[PDB]
């Protein structure tokens, strides 16, 4: 392990404190770090992942990134208190803290990401996944990022926490009844409920017939329709410890795409 | 624990499944009014799992502390889909709020 130029112990505690004041920030921080890495294309070698390039235009205005100004402004206060950390490292660490804080795995944090200087390094639009589409589109996007099906299904499992907002995606509501908790409940929900058409939302989404309080996107239910993805949905619904380990490995790989010679940070 | 922080944690972590008012409605989970120091699986009107119904645990503050850290590890077969409260301070706060429900 190597000590960073910022006080990581005090920073990790201040992120947990910020999340305790507004628990809905936890999932938002995870989505911020995921979309900062999702611009990547392993075939074209561009997009500038894990460089905090979403702070500038045009990437900040892409449809897929609507609402992500909230976790960005929440973390600007921590950037002032800890000026030695880069914005790119801060977004990744904030996602790792939120995952552990909500009961998920402890992901070992590597530091050293260099921030983007301006919007000229940004990738084009159309890189972020669309909730209205199914397995052909989902596999195309994750293959472009360099993930196999096992890793794709583990990563979409982050929908265990958070919710959809009409103003950001046009969809509405949470995927599970513990929206501020991180575990394999997205997969048990996906298999155990009868997902019926929700007639109260204009953008097509399904609801659980048991309570009508949960939702699934077409991109979520495509994991059951595809023969390969269904087998991983079944694996994770049955084993939470396996889900935590496979999510930790895939989320770490995601947040280290396009990075070079990072440093292992100390634990706790 | 702190009752104020406990109520806010309960709103943010338990409200989708549990009600806290006296004579409150049963939903995904049972009504938890008066649950501190009660035997498990006895809230009126709720249909428990096989594990929680036949369980021998009593919900004292020390037992609630272990359960809330990892429900499926403490009571295998439970249908409570909760990730758990990993930090002791938050568990203690939530348990202090449950103690005020008569
Ligand atoms: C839905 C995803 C839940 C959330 C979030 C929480 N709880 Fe829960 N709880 C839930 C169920 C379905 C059940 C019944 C489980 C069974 O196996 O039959 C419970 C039960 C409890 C109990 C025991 C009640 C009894 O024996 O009568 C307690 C003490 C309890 N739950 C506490 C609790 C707390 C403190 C929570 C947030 C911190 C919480 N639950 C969330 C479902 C869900
Ligand atoms: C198939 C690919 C995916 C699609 C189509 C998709 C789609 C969506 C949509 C439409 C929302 C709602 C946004 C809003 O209205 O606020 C959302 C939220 C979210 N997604 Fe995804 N997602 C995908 C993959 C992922 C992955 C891989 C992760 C994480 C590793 C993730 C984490 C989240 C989180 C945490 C939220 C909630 C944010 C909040 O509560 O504010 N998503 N996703
Ligand atoms: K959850
Ligand atoms: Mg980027």
């Amino acid at each position: 392990s190597e000590e960073p130029p910022f006080d990581i112990r005090a920073l990790r505690a201040d992120i947990e404190d910020m999340i305790s004041e507004k628990l809905e920030l936890g999932p938002s921080l995870i989505r911020l770090a995921w979309h900062e890495a999702a611009s990547y294309d392993c075939f074209k070698k561009d997009g500038s992942p894990n460089s905090a390039s979403m702070r500038f235009k045009p990437e900040c205005l892409y449809a897929g990134n609507k609402g992500l100004d909230i976790p960005r402004k929440a973390l600007e206060t921590l950037k002032k208190k800890y000026p030695q950390i880069s914005y790119a490292d801060l977004w990744v660490l904030a996602a790792y803290v939120a995952i552990e804080y909500m009961g998920g795995p402890t992901i070992p944090f590597c530091w050293g990401r260099v921030d983007a200087k301006d919007g000229s390094v940004c990738g084009p639009d159309g890189r972020l996944p669309d909730g209205s589409k199914t397995q052909s589109h989902v596999r195309e996007v994750f293959r472009r990022l360099g993930f196999n099906d096992q890793e794709t299904v583990a990563l979409i499992g982050a929908h265990t926490c958070g919710e959809c907002h009409i103003e950001f995606s046009g969809y509405h509501g949470p995927w599970t009844h513990d929206k501020n908790g991180f575990d394999n409940s997205f997969f048990t929900q996906l298999l155990d409920e009868d997902w019926v058409l929700n007639p109260k939302v204009e953008q097509m989404q399904l609801m659980d017939r048991a309570t009508t309080k949960l939702m699934m996107l077409p991109s979520d239910v495509c994991l059951l329709l595809d023969p390969s993805y269904r087998k991983y949905v079944e694996l994770y619904a049955k084993d939470n410890d396996r889900f935590n380990k496979d999510f930790a490995n895939a989320f770490k790989k995601l947040t280290e795409l396009g990075t070079r010679n990072l440093h292992k940070a100390p634990a706790s | 624990g702190d009752v104020e922080r406990g109520e806010k944690l309960f709103k943010g972590r338990a409200a989708q499944c549990h009600t806290a008012t006296k004579g409150g409605s049963n939903g995904v989970g049972p009504n938890l009014f008066g649950i501190v120091n009660r035997p498990s699986g006895k809230v009126e009107g709720f249909t428990y799992s096989k594990a929680n119904a036949e369980s021998g645990v009593i919900w004292t503050p020390e037992v609630l502390d272990v359960y809330l850290e990892n429900p499926k590890k403490f009571m295998p077969g439970t249908k409570m889909s909760f990730a758990g409260i990993k930090k002791p301070q938050e568990r203690a706060d939530v348990i202090a709020y449950l103690e005020t429900l008569k």
